[PDB]
């Protein structure tokens, strides 16, 4: 590898780092999405429980 | 006599794992992002649901 | 000591995958090493060879090549009667040696 191989290696490493970093950022945002969606789910569960409380009362 | 054929042989040897193993690392990071969807949703808000159930 | 031989321009430092190696080579096999070093290892850089320095019996020559292929590079180099002078760019050592030499000379005076 005189010059072509070094160029291809550099692009390969840059793309690899981009893949890993993008996956990490996706994971972070997706964890935030998990927390938000499940918070809404628990809000719905709370609404159900309050309705049942009203019926019981 | 090597010319650029030997260069391309080493590049065929090298690229196909240096780029693809990082791709697989990205894919398993996403898979663990799904597993952590599940872990967060079954631990944090699960404890929250248990607390409110205790209150109820 | 390589206190007064190497230079930073001969080294490809801080690279991701490549490194400069130093190899003493006999005069009788200098051109032979130049024609053979591209074949001495794979993932090497043709036309990266150079004559860093010389003496009355050999040539200290530097080559840029892959870090994984250095093992077989030095192996085949030993197969072709070339002794690898293992040393990387260390300005600290060189300046320390020069300054210590001058310091002890002046101290003795």
């Amino acid at each position: 590898s005189q010059t072509q191989g070094i160029q291809q290696l550099l692009q390969a490493e840059k793309r690899a780092a981009e893949k890993v970093a993008d996956a990490r950022k996706r994971k972070a945002r997706r964890l935030k999405q998990a927390k938000e969606e499940a918070q809404m789910e628990v809000e719905q569960y709370r609404r159900e429980r309050e309705q049942e409380f009203q019926s019981k009362q | 006599a090597l010319s650029d054929a030997d260069v391309q042989k080493q590049i065929k040897h090298m690229m196909a794992f240096i780029e693809q193993e990082a791709n697989e690392k990205a894919e398993e990071i996403d898979a663990k992002a799904e597993e952590e969807f599940n872990i967060e949703k079954g631990r944090l808000v699960q404890t929250q649901r248990l607390k409110i159930m205790e209150y109820y | 000591s390589l206190a007064e031989i190497v230079k930073k321009d001969d080294f490809v430092l801080d690279s991701e995958y490549l490194v400069t190696l130093l190899v003493v080579v006999p005069k009788l096999n200098h051109n032979d090493w130049i024609k053979q070093y591209e074949t001495l290892a794979e993932m090497v850089v043709p036309r990266s060879s150079n004559v860093l320095s010389e003496d009355q019996d050999s040539y200290l020559c530097n080559v840029t090549l892959f870090r994984k292929a250095v093992d077989d590079f030095r192996h085949k180099a030993r197969e072709n009667k070339f002794i690898v002078r293992d040393f990387q760019y260390n300005e600290e050592e060189m300046k320390a040696d020069k300054e210590e030499m001058t310091r002890l000379s002046t101290d003795k005076k």
